[PDB]
RNA sequence: UUCAAAUGAGAACUUUGAAGACUGAAGUGGGGAAAGGUUCCACGUCAACAGCAGUUGGACGUGGGUUAGUCGAUCCUAAGA
RNA sequence: AUAUGGAUUCUUCACGGUAACGUAACUGAAUGUGGAGACGUCGGCGCGAGCCCUGGGAGGAGUUAUCUUUUCUUCUUAACAGCUUAUCACCCCGGAAUUGGUUUAUCCGGAGAUGGGGUCUUAUGGCUGGAAGAGGCCAGCACCUUUGCUGGCUCCGGUGCGCUUGUGACGGCCCGUGAAAAUCCACAGGAAGGAAUAGUUUUCAUGCCAGGUCGUACUGAUAACCGCAGCAGGUCUCCAAGGUGAACAGCCUCUAGUUGAUAGAAUAAUGUAGAUAAGGGAAGUCGGCAAAAUAGAUCCGUAACUUCGGGAUAAGGAUUGGCUCUAAGGGUCGGACGAUCAACUU
C-alpha cells in the first residue's frame, strides 16, 4: 500500500526502474482511443446544444 | 479457587468400586472383530488347543 | 447533523478482584484518545466519566468500537493484563472485561 | 474404470471373492495334501488381464 | 416459488382443496432507513408450487390469521 | 532438519505438540479421461516385503463401503464397418 | 387419462394497433415449403460474470520495549418462477447539395439519410418470490455422561488500457470459404368436424398417475497406469491468489499439501558441480574449444549491398537510484466559467 501510495505522487517511475517499452506500459492505440473518443464526444454535444453549426461541425470531425 | 476446587470433586460412583482395578471384559478375539462379524479362518475351527 | 454515539465499557469482575481499577484506565483513555490527528485535544468532542462498575465514553466525534477496543489493549499491556484479561461485547455498543477460562489447580 | 461394462464388474466380482488365504479346517484333515493358496493374486503383482 | 399481489386471490387457493398444509412467517425488517418495523408472509403448499404473500402492516397481519380456514393445517415460524 | 512428551521389549524414521524450511496457483494444490480393480475406510497385527530401521504401510488377517426420470451409457449420425 | 375454472359461439372457429407487432387462451388430416439442430481461424472495439484492488460501520484474532484511529479475518444468496431491461434489425411521419450522418477501424443515404416518435430478441443485467427458517462470524450456560439449551450481528458503498472467461456487432485472410443425422417447431393448404339448450377448445391455468436396465468407492502418478520394480523415463485435459516486472519468465509470500531420498564422525590426495585471481592478453591449441565480455529500457545515431520489401536491435554514443516539487493529458452533471470525483502515463 505505502509503495502504491508513493506511485500515485509519482515516485519510484524513473528511467532505471522501467524495464518495458513504452507500447508495452502503454499502447499507442490506447491513447488514440482516448484521444479520438474525447475530441468526437466534444463536438457532438456542442452541435446538439448549438454553439457551433452543423456544417463547420462537418470539417472538425475530420479533422 | 477454593470454591472452585470444592465444587470439582467427585462422589466416586458404584462402577469405580466395580471397575477400578478391574479390566477388559469379554477378551479381544484373535482376527479383531466385532460379536456379529465372521472370519473365515477360525469358523471352522472351535477350539483354541485345534 | 453529527449525531453522538455512547460506549459503556463495564469493570466489574476486574476492579472487585483489585488486578484492575477503573481510574487509571479513565486517566489512561482521556488524554490519548485521539480526533483529527494528534492527542490531546478533545474539549467536548468525548467526554470520559468513570462510574466504578461501568466506565461511558460519548462522542459527537469520528470514534468507532474497534478504537475503543484498540486502546484498552494497548493500556491492558502495559499493565501486563493480557493473557489474563480480554475486551468482549455483550451487546451493540455494550463491552465488558471478561477474564479467560482459567482451569482450578487442586 | 469408473465408467465400466457390467461383465468387466463381473469379473473383478469373481476375482475379490478368490482373493482369500485358506481356511484353517482343510489343514486338520485325513490326506491334507493343501498346504497354502498357489492360485492367489494381488492387484501390485500381477494383471488379471480383465 | 411464485408470488401474489392481490389479497382476493390468496383466499381463493386456501379453499382450492389440494393445498394439505400451510405455513406463517414473521421478519424484521427496517421501512426506508428511518425505523423497524414487523413484516409477515403467510406461505401455503399447492402441488406443484408454493404460492406466498407479503403483507407489510402489522394490523392487517393478525386479520388474516383469523381469515385462514380452521380446517387447514397451519405453522408458525 | 531439530527438541520434548506419549506408545512400546526396542524409536534417526510411528503419533501429538513445539520450532526451522520447501512446493509458491505452468503447484510436492483441488478434480477428471485412458488404464489399474478394492489399492478407499475401519479394527487386529509384523515371519516375509518396504536395497538402513520399523511399534509404520498401497504389506499381512477379518470386515464395511459405490443408492439417479434430471450426470453418463442407451438414441442419432461421421470417417468407416 | 380426463374434470372444474377461464376463453370462444345465435356474425360459430378471439380481438387490438396506420404499421413494425401485441395478448393467458383464440379447432385442423393428406401433402408441400421454411427455420432451428448447424458449425473456420485471426484482429482490435463494446457489454456481462467471477476474481483482484478499496472506504465506512458491527464482531472476532495478533502486535504493543517505542510507534501505529493499527495488521489479519467474517458480513454470503442456487436452480426455478413473475415483472423489467440492449446493440443489431424493423415500422410511421417527413423530403436531404450550402451535401450530411458516423466507427478505434469509412462505410451509409431520393432503393428515402439526418431528426422526432414507436415495434422486437432477452445473451446479459436489475427488482421481488425462492429466503433466512438456510449458511457464516461471535457470546454464555448446564457436565463421568455417547450431552443438550439459549442469546446476539449477518449492514451501507466505491474503483478499472486490471486478470480469466462468456457473449455482441464489425474488420482481415484463402486456387482453404471451414460435418451429417436423429429430434423439435413454424408456415401454405383446407379433408372434415363443431352451438342454443348446450357444444368446441386439454398449444391458457389448476388438479391426478407413472418414470425400467447398467456405471457411480479410490488413484490418475519421483509408491495405485506402461516400462520384469514402491524405475530421476513416458502418459490427454479443467480451475488458477498478492508483490516485483512488458510478462502463465525468474525471485519471495497467502490458501491447500509435503518435510518423503539410509544415517553418524572427520575434512587427505584424485574426482563431480561451482567460483575468484597480480602482470601480460591466444604466447595455449589441429582449431579462441571452454570461459570471459555483451544484455532490460529511453534519447542521439546507423554503412556496404539490395529482388527497393530489406540489411537494422547494423555499427557507434549519452543516461538509469532516493527524495521534494512543477507541467500537460479526463469524467460527471444543470446553463463566458464554476463545482465535484477519479486512471497511471509522459
Amino acid at each position: 500500500r505505502a509503495h502504491a501510495q508513493s506511485k500515485r505522487e509519482g515516485r519510484h517511475s524513473g528511467y532505471g526502474k522501467r524495464k518495458g517499452t513504452r507500447e508495452a506500459r502503454l499502447p499507442s492505440q490506447v491513447v488514440w482511443i482516448r484521444r479520438l473518443r474525447v475530441l468526437r464526444r466534444l463536438l457532438a454535444k456542442y452541435r446538439d446544444a448549438g454553439k457551433i453549426d452543423k456544417h463547420l461541425y462537418h470539417v472538425l470531425y475530420k479533422e | 479457587q477454593n470454591r472452585a476446587a470444592r465444587k470439582n470433586r467427585y462422589v466416586e460412583r458404584g462402577s469405580d468400586v466395580v471397575f477400578g482395578d478391574q479390566d477388559a471384559l469379554t477378551a479381544s478375539t484373535e482376527n479383531g472383530v466385532k460379536l456379529r462379524q465372521t472370519d473365515r479362518l477360525l469358523d471352522g475351527v472351535a477350539d483354541g488347543s485345534m | 447533523q453529527k449525531i453522538a454515539k455512547t460506549f459503556t465499557v463495564d469493570v466489574s469482575s476486574p476492579t472487585e478482584n483489585g488486578v484492575f481499577d477503573p481510574a487509571s484506565y479513565a486517566k489512561y483513555l482521556i488524554d490519548h484518545i485521539k480526533v483529527e490527528g494528534a492527542v490531546g485535544n478533545l474539549g467536548n468532542a468525548v467526554t470520559v466519566t468513570e462510574d466504578g462498575t461501568v466506565v461511558t465514553v460519548v462522542s459527537t466525534a469520528k470514534f468507532s468500537g474497534k478504537y475503543l477496543k484498540y486502546l484498552t489493549k494497548k493500556y491492558l499491556k502495559k499493565n501486563q493484563l493480557r493473557d489474563w484479561i480480554r475486551f468482549v461485547s455483550t451487546k451493540t455498543n455494550e463491552y465488558r472485561l471478561a477474564f479467560y477460562q482459567v482451569t482450578p489447580e487442586e | 474404470a469408473a465408467q465400466k461394462s457390467f461383465r468387466i464388474k463381473q469379473k473383478m466380482a469373481k476375482a475379490k471373492k478368490q482373493n482369500r488365504p485358506l481356511p484353517q479346517w482343510i489343514r486338520l484333515r485325513t490326506n491334507n495334501t493343501i498346504r497354502y493358496n498357489a492360485k492367489r493374486r494381488n492387484w501390485r503383482r500381477t494383471k488379471m488381464n480383465i | 416459488a411464485r408470488e401474489i399481489t392481490d389479497i382476493k386471490q390468496f383466499l381463493e387457493l386456501t379453499r382450492r382443496a389440494d393445498v394439505k398444509t400451510a405455513t406463517v412467517k414473521i421478519n424484521k425488517k427496517l421501512n426506508k432507513a428511518g425505523k423497524p418495523f414487523r413484516q409477515t408472509k403467510f406461505k401455503v403448499r399447492g402441488s406443484s408450487s408454493l404460492y406466498t404473500l407479503v403483507i407489510n402492516d402489522a394490523g392487517k397481519a393478525k386479520k388474516l390469521i383469523q381469515s385462514l380456514p380452521p380446517t387447514l393445517k397451519v405453522n408458525r415460524l
